[PDB]
């Protein structure tokens, strides 16, 4: 039943709702950041005792502690539901994207940027956002007062904890450390990922080229060949020309953690993951919160053994990102300025 | 333009190299301005390129300049008038509404107060027929001026663009069926060379084009640039920006064919300001469907 | 008048304000919660049913 | 990059009228010409890829003329969905057998958004609402561009960019749209009356 | 020569750069919202022009001095020649700010 698992529309549907899922969580983490933003209930220094105790107690739900808390049980549910449920949402899309993850698994679905563009492009963005909204949650420190008061506030009003709060609960320590959960989780999905990402290989090194290559092949210049004004400009990997190397780079990075046994096994996966490890020094999770690449890689690859090997190749890509990346990417603006004023104009004309 | 200007940019379109390509960044500034020094060379060395070419154009440029100067002044003389016609002409301006005050009702009771100023009609009501029909013309050209709602320069432009219906202006059709590129048969590209001789720095006891021929000159290159709709092109494919912009990003600094780069482009940064200034003027003041081009098509059909 | 009238054009210059907002403003809409639906975009080309 | 935009959303119709002809007089033939040296491929992918060369040759530059709104969101989808088909392991018709179908498909797609996506393509490769999150550096960047005469020339394009904050918000999370809403009409003013003030600056200097 | 910069170059230079980006668009929608960034020029123009006639006056009551008639209309005149010549730059009726401020 390979042609009814609606690949195409489930996609699109997850990778959609994943960006609202990012952008519900980006909301939550900035009002919860800002003292003046935060819910009173974590800023009450009547209640703070509570909330301690909730929190050491997390995930398990059960006194003089719960004390200023009871009287303010309605409100705590009345205000905390907004926060509470946009949490269950997170679970509930990270169930289905698993969902669909082990059903490619099993499709054993053949993955070439440069041949299936959407499906590929597809996969890889929801991957990320996943990946991304995983680590975003992380960020988060208050989230466990947060679900907690909500829930000890809903068993001392309806008697029982909450629908979802057993599996949420167990979500939020889980993935407390996101990334070195979801590189063994992972694992079965490798195969299928590592495809995807070595297709990136025919289009993303010849993207992240510098701005003297740029001006030897004269790049988007339109009079550099004058006879050729009138002919189309056209590739056989059409979308792969404007695609977002910022996107690609996340890819990369992430994707092949994801994956790490390919990066002892197959070089050609290992030099296009330190490529992009050579061409940032961090990442945009979501809009202003970033990650910072080679600290986080080392603690993760740090405490696994067969891996003792990689610490190298974080460092000394970390070393080329602060000592040239910058005057790089200098050189692509200057070009870019040139090339896009001259393009600007010509069209005008 | 119809006489001797015309006269000598025929003569010295057939005297322009036939093809100049702007070569690659990568030969550097200085072989890109020694190139440029024997490719125009011949534009270079015209004797008469001051004396003769750039004096005819300064006229050009003076004459335009005076259009739009005398414009203006007019149009500070109307103004004027009119303010000074305004309390017999029942025009007031606003006025200070306090708390309590309606914008209406203050203006109509000020209305009240120079009603014994408003000409046409205290002569309506105790002059004769004669004296009547004489006031009523006399407002009526008084109220209407050129500042109201009427300008010249634009009718100025548009007329002396016809007077560009030689076919050397804008040349033969281009060989790509879109544009002229390395061809050297557009006034613009005449307009190039002329700029690289007049960017050429000169002893510091010889005087420079600016102190020579002043504005005016390249008012008039400029306005025969715009008015052939060639502006853009020039932008792209003038030979001192490109050097300019070769030498930004090298920063290389020799002197070739005794012109000192980083003075040379400096000077020719000086140009592209006013250049574009006075593109942009002209360009607002000249206040549909284009050329479409054909998709690849199959053997098919 | 009438030989200056010859040289003269009309000045297409107008007055505006410097914002005007739009006749109606923005309705704001309130968050509700609806579970991931796999079968919104089976009537967009050739869709496929459970 | 505004002025660029600005040229997509002016000549829109001839970008239309370029693509529509493109479609229809030659993707449609070598789409013809591929599908028919098919030996075998179950009927669900078959009806798919038909429609395709019927959609695109049922086109023409007359309903750019008469200001057609175009549809192709279905077609995208479609092959979409042939990809995922034609991508699963024992797939009757493989697309690993078959790359010059994909990048043919590929190069149709992007005609398609030629003609119906503009506005959507904009918003995908140069899309800046980001400074709505960066506003700290978006208002000391336009400061440098006033402080500098050459740059100054270009100053119109923070207001512009103004334009582009509505793009990062999602259907999903309204509480926030208004309040970027405001930020960018806030931004927009300041700017504009900023610009004005120097001006004015200058000239009474 | 060129290379010698006055002041009043810088200003002209300065001004006319910047009325190139105030006079490119005539219009600009922000969240259904139009904006039309010449009429914050002209606003800020007609303020300004009132505030330097009203202070080259020179006008002091504790000392009794105001200016000369004929150089306050001197300084005037000159302050309309050039604010005539923003209309070289940006599309605007700079009569009618003449007429709104002197009247
Ligand atoms: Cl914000």
């Amino acid at each position: 039943q390979p042609s009814q698992q609606k690949l195409a529309e489930k996609l699109t549907i997850l990778n959609d709702r994943g960006v609202g899922m990012l952008t519900r969580l980006y909301n939550i983490k900035k009002a919860c950041g800002d003292p003046k933003a935060k819910p009173s209930y974590l800023i009450d220094k009547n209640l703070e005792s509570a909330v301690k105790f909730i929190v050491r107690k997390f995930p398990a739900v059960e006194n003089q502690q719960l004390a200023q808390l009871q009287k303010e049980k309605s409100e705590i549910l009345k205000n905390l539901a907004l926060y509470y449920f946009t949490f269950v949402d997170v679970m509930e899309f990270k169930d289905h994207v698993c969902e669909l993850l082990n059903t490619i698994d099993v499709c054993q679905v053949f993955f070439d940027i440069t041949v299936n563009f959407d499906l590929t492009k597809n996969y890889l963005d929801l991957i990320i956002t996943y990946t991304t909204l995983m680590i975003l949650l992380s960020r988060i420190e208050e989230r466990k007062a947060i679900i907690g008061l909500y829930n000890y506030a809903h068993e001392m009003t309806h008697g029982a904890s909450d629908r979802e709060y057993p599996r949420l609960g167990q979500m939020i320590v889980d993935y407390e450390n996101p990334l070195k959960k979801m590189m063994e989780e992972f694992v079965p999905h490798s195969k299928s990922l590592s495809d995807a990402l070595i297709s990136l290989q025919m289009v993303y090194p010849r993207r992240n080229l510098s701005a003297d290559q740029w001006r030897n092949a004269q790049l988007l210049s339109l009079i550099s060949a004058p006879s050729t004004m009138l002919n189309p400009a056209q590739s056989d990997t059409m979308p792969c020309e404007y695609l977002s190397l910022d996107a690609m780079e996340k890819w990369i990075i992430f994707g092949f953690i994801l994956c790490h046994g390919i990066l002892n096994t197959d070089a050609t996966a290992l030099n296009l993951w330190k490529l992009a490890l050579q061409s940032s020094s961090c990442l945009s999770l979501f809009r202003d919160e970033v990650f910072h690449i080679h600290k986080a890689a080392e603690d993760l690859f740090v405490n696994i053994r067969g891996y003792n090997k990689r610490i190298n190749d974080i460092r000394e890509c970390k070393e080329a990102a602060v000592s040239h990346a910058g005057s790089m990417h200098r050189e692509r603006r200057k070009f870019l300025r040139s090339a896009l004023k001259e393009l600007a104009t010509v069209l005008s004309d | 333009l119809q006489g001797t200007i015309l006269q000598y940019v025929k003569t010295l379109m057939e005297v322009m190299p036939k093809i100049c390509r702007l070569p690659r960044h990568e030969y550097g500034s200085p072989g890109i301005l020694e190139f440029f020094h024997h490719q125009l060379k011949d534009i270079v060395e015209y004797a008469e390129l001051k004396t003769v070419c750039f004096q005819n154009l300064r006229e050009v440029g003076n004459a335009i300049l005076f259009c739009l100067l005398i414009e203006q002044s007019l149009s500070l003389e109307e103004v004027c008038d009119l303010l000074h016609a305004a309390p017999f002409q029942n025009i007031l301006p606003r006025v200070h509404v306090k708390e309590g005050e309606r914008l209406d009702a203050k203006m109509k009771r000020l209305e009240s107060k120079y009603a014994p100023l408003h000409l046409v009609p205290l002569i309506e009501r105790l002059g004769t027929p004669q004296q009547i029909a004489i006031a009523r013309e006399g407002d009526l050209l008084t109220k209407e001026r050129l500042c109201c709602g009427l300008s010249m320069f634009e009718v100025i432009l548009t007329r002396i663009r016809s007077f560009l219906d030689d076919p050397i202006w804008r040349g033969p059709l281009p060989s790509n069926g879109v544009m002229h590129v390395d061809e050297c048969v557009e006034f613009h590209r005449l307009w190039s060379a002329m700029q690289f001789v007049y960017c050429i720095p000169v002893g510091t006891h010889e005087f420079t084009v600016e102190q020579c021929f002043g504005d005016g000159l390249h008012w008039a290159g400029c306005m025969i640039i715009v008015l052939l709709g060639q502006q853009r092109r020039f932008a792209v494919l003038d030979f001192c920006y490109h050097l300019l912009k070769v030498q930004k990003h090298d920063g290389k600094d020799e002197i070739i064919k005794n012109v000192p780069l980083k003075k040379m482009v400096e000077r020719i940064r000086k140009f592209q300001i006013l250049n574009d200034e006075i593109i942009t003027i002209l360009d607002k003041y000249l206040k549909e469907h284009v050329r479409c081009f054909q998709p690849p098509i199959h053997q098919s059909l | 008048r009438r030989e200056i009238g010859i040289l003269t054009t009309n000045k297409n210059t107008s007055r505006t304000h410097k914002i005007i907002a739009p006749a109606n403003l923005e309705r704001p809409v309130r968050y509700i919660r609806k579970p991931i639906d796999y079968t919104i975009l089976d009537d967009i080309g050739h869709g496929v049913k459970v | 990059m505004e002025e660029l935009r600005a040229h997509v959303r002016k000549y829109g119709p001839v970008m239309q009228r370029y693509y529509v002809q493109y479609l229809s007089g030659f993707d449609a033939v070598v789409l013809n010409e591929l599908v028919q040296n098919l030996s075998v491929c179950p009927e669900d992918e078959s009806i798919i890829m038909s429609s395709f060369v019927n959609t695109m040759t049922s086109l023409s530059v007359k309903q750019v003329e008469d200001g057609e709104v175009f549809d192709f969101r279905g077609m995208r989808l479609d092959w979409f969905r042939l990809q995922a088909y034609t991508s699963v392991s024992k797939a009757s018709l493989g697309l690993a057998d078959h790359r010059e179908l994909g990048k043919m498909m590929n190069t149709i797609i992007f005609h398609t958004k030629m003609v119906d996506s503009l506005v959507e393509m904009l918003v995908e490769t140069s899309d800046l609402s980001i400074f709505c999150f960066y506003s700290r550096a978006f208002e000391k960047m336009f400061q440098q561009c006033l402080e500098l005469p050459s740059q100054s020339r270009y100053s119109i394009a923070f207001p512009l960019l103004c334009t582009h904050f509505m793009s990062c918000t999602h259907e999903l999370c309204p509480e926030e749209r208004h309040h970027i809403g405001d930020r960018s009409l806030s931004l927009c003013n300041m700017f504009l009356d900023e610009m004005a003030k120097q001006a004015r600056n200058l000239i009474t200097d | 020569n060129r290379l010698v910069v006055t002041n009043l170059d810088k200003l002209h230079t300065a001004l006319s750069e910047l009325c190139f980006s105030i006079n490119y668009v005539p219009n600009m929608v922000v969240w259904e919202h139009t904006f039309t960034p010449r009429e914050y020029l002209t606003s800020h123009l007609e303020i300004r022009f009132t505030k330097s006639i009203v202070g080259m006056t020179m006008y002091n009551q504790a000392t009794q001095e105001i200016a000369k008639p004929s150089e306050l209309l001197t300084s005037v005149r000159a302050y309309m020649t050039v604010l005539q010549s923003i209309e070289n730059y940006v599309q605007i009726d700079i009569t009618r700010v003449f007429n709104n401020v002197l009247l």
